RNA sequence: CUUAUGACCUGGGCUACACACGUGCUACAAUGGACAGAACAAAGGGCAGCGAAACCGCGAGGUUAAGCCAAUCCCACAAAUCUGUUCUCAGUUCGGAUCGCAGUCUGCAACUCGACUGCGUGAAGCUGGAAUCGCUAGUAAUCGCGGAUCAGCAUGCCGCG
C-alpha cells in the first residue's frame, strides 16, 4: 500500500471539502496510467521492437503489446501491420506502485528536475507527458541500458476540469 | 588595469558627473571607446565615435562588464 | 492477471543514502537509491544552496 | 551516480571523476585528497562510507548541474547586452 | 598638383574570408601519455640596463633587494637523455586548436588588437592524390640555449651547443 491510505484519508476528504461536492464519490479519481513508446525506428531496426518490450516487462510486470501500424506511409517507408512502439495500461494496485516508484525515485533521480511543464494538462483534465531518458529509474538496469529513448506517460482521470486535477496532482505530490 | 582600479577618460567622467548631479539627459559624446563601463554610466545614452558617425547606445545595468568598443563595430561588410 | 506471462511481483523496501525508507510493489526484492523524493533539493523547498547562489551580479565592484 | 551522471568501473577513481563536467584534474584530485582515498583505487571496488563521503563533498561543491545553467547563464546576457564578444558568439 | 597629389589630430584599416596556393610549427600514439629521482652544455647580453637572494601566489608573475659598467655578479637550475611508478591499443590518461570564466608581463588603453597561466571540455585528425622537396658526416633527423626589431609582442631571422 503506502499510497492507497493516504489518497482515501487525505485527499479525498480535502479535496471534497474543498470543492464543495455534493456527494463522496464525486471526488475525481485517477482511472488509469498508459505508458506508450511510440517508435516506428523499427523499420530501420526491426530488433528495435524487442527494445523497450524487456525493459517494460521489468519497468511493470504488465507485458506490453506490439502495436501495429493502423495505416502505412510513404514519408515513414511504412506498411499497415508492421510493428511500431509498445502499450501498457496500469490498473489497479499497479498504477499505485507505478505511482510510488515514479514520485520517490524517478523524478528526485532526473539530474535538471525543476518545475515539471504545467502546460501538459489536456484542458479535459489528464496529463501528458514523454520522458526522453531510458535509464530514469533504478529497474532499467544502467549496465543493460543500450539506447537512450524514454517513455510517454499518460495519466488519466476522472476530472471533468484541469485546475481539479491539478489540485489532486499537486496533493498528491506531483511537484509543478 | 588589475588592481591599480577601473578605468575611465577624466573628461567623459567629469562630462557624466555633471550629468548625473541633477539628472540623466541628452546623450553624451566622446571619442573615447578605451573606457570601461561603470555602475554611473547606466541610464546614460552614451555615443560612440565608429570612425565615420556617432551610435547612440543605452547603457543598462549588465553593461559594467565590457568596454564601448564592444557596443561599437568598425569593420563594415 | 495471465499465468506466467508476467514476472512475479515482490514488496521491496526502496532505499536511499540519506536514510529515507520507501516501500513499493517492485520486480526486485530490494532497490537501493541516492536521492530519495527529499533528498531531491527541490522537494526541500528554497533549497539552502540554490537559494544561495541564485543572486544576481552586483558588477563586482567589491575591489 | 555521485554526480547524477554513470562513471568506468574499470578505471581510477581520479579519471572516472574527470567524466563529470565542470570536475577535471585539479578539482577530482583534490576532492580525493579531501575523501582521503589514496587516489590509487578501483571505482567498482569501493564502500559506503567513501563514497557517501565523495558523494557529500560533491554536493557540497559545485556540480555540472550548476555549471550548465551558469555558464548558459552568462552566455546569454554578454549575448542580449550587445558585446560585440557575443555578437561573436552569436554568429559562431 | 599646389588654400593641395602638401601639412596637423581622433578613430578606423593595414589583422575581413564561401576561397586556392607557397613556407613553417603542432598532431594522429606504445621508440608512446602522465608522475618521482639524477647528470652534461656551447655561445651572447647587461646602466633608467641586467637583476642574485628572501617572501607571496598551483601558476604566468608581484614586493624588499645583493651584485654588475662585467673571465668577478647576474641573465641562467638547458631539454632531449637515463633509472623508476603508472596506463593500455581507444578517437583513447593521444593532440591540444576552436571554446566560457578567472588571472599574470607591459603600457594612457592588448575591446578591431600580443603572449602567457589555471580552471571544464574538447573536435579536425588514426599517416594523408597525382606530384613534389632537402640531405653523402658530425651531414640527415631531432632537443634546448642567446641576440636583433622591442614599454609589450617570433612556429620567422641570425648564431650556439
Amino acid at each position: 500500500n503506502r499510497l492507497k491510505e493516504k489518497y482515501n484519508k487525505e485527499i479525498a476528504p480535502a479535496l471534497m471539502t474543498k470543492f464543495n461536492y455534493d456527494s463522496v464519490m464525486q471526488v475525481p479519481k485517477i482511472e488509469k496510467i498508459v505508458i506508450n513508446m511510440g517508435v516506428g525506428d523499427a523499420v530501420q531496426n526491426a530488433k528495435a521492437i524487442d527494445s523497450a518490450v524487456e525493459e517494460l516487462t521489468f519497468i511493470a510486470g504488465q507485458k506490453p503489446v506490439v502495436t501495429r501500424a493502423k495505416k502505412s506511409i510513404a514519408g515513414f517507408r511504412l506498411r499497415e501491420g508492421m510493428p511500431i512502439g509498445a502499450k501498457v495500461t496500469l490498473r489497479g494496485e499497479r498504477m499505485y506502485d507505478f505511482l510510488d516508484k515514479l514520485i520517490s525515485v524517478s523524478l528526485p533521480r532526473v539530474r535538471d528536475f525543476r518545475g515539471v511543464s504545467k502546460k501538459s494538462f489536456d484542458g479535459r483534465g489528464n496529463y501528458t507527458l514523454g520522458i526522453k531518458e531510458q535509464l530514469i529509474f533504478p529497474e532499467i538496469d544502467y549496465d543493460k541500458v543500450t539506447k537512450v529513448r524514454g517513455m510517454d506517460i499518460v495519466i488519466v482521470t476522472t476530472a471533468n476540469t484541469d485546475e481539479e486535477a491539478r489540485e489532486l496532482l499537486t496533493q498528491v505530490g506531483m511537484p509543478f | 588595469s588589475l588592481k591599480k582600479g577601473p578605468f575611465v577618460d577624466g573628461h567623459l567622467m567629469t562630462k557624466i558627473e555633471k550629468l548625473n548631479e541633477t539628472d540623466k539627459k541628452q546623450v553624451v559624446k566622446t571619442w573615447s571607446r578605451r573606457s570601461t563601463i561603470f555602475p554611473q554610466f547606466i541610464g546614460h545614452t552614451i555615443a560612440v565615435y565608429d570612425g565615420r558617425k556617432h551610435v547612440p547606445v543605452f547603457i543598462s545595468e549588465d553593461m559594467v562588464g565590457h568596454k564601448l568598443g564592444e557596443f561599437a563595430p568598425t569593420r563594415t561588410y | 492477471m495471465k499465468a506466467g506471462i508476467h514476472p512475479n511481483f515482490k514488496k521491496a523496501t526502496v532505499k536511499c543514502a540519506c536514510g529515507n525508507e520507501f516501500e513499493t510493489g517492485s520486480v526486485k526484492e530490494e532497490v537501493r537509491v541516492e536521492i530519495c523524493s527529499e533528498c531531491h533539493p527541490f522537494y526541500t523547498g528554497r533549497q539552502k544552496f540554490a537559494s544561495a547562489d541564485g543572486r544576481v551580479d552586483r558588477f563586482n565592484k567589491k575591489y | 551516480r555521485i554526480a547524477g551522471v554513470d562513471i568506468p568501473r574499470d578505471k581510477r577513481v581520479v579519471i572516472s571523476l574527470t567524466y563529470i563536467f565542470g570536475i577535471g584534474r585539479t578539482t577530482a584530485q583534490q576532492v580525493l585528497k579531501e575523501a582521503g582515498v589514496s587516489e590509487d583505487t578501483r571505482v567498482r571496488d569501493l564502500t559506503e562510507e567513501e563514497l557517501g563521503k565523495i558523494r557529500d563533498i560533491i554536493d557540497k561543491l559545485k556540480v555540472e548541474g550548476d555549471l550548465r545553467r551558469e555558464v548558459s547563464l552568462n552566455i546569454k546576457r554578454l549575448i542580449e547586452i550587445g558585446s560585440y564578444r557575443g555578437i561573436r558568439h552569436r554568429r559562431g
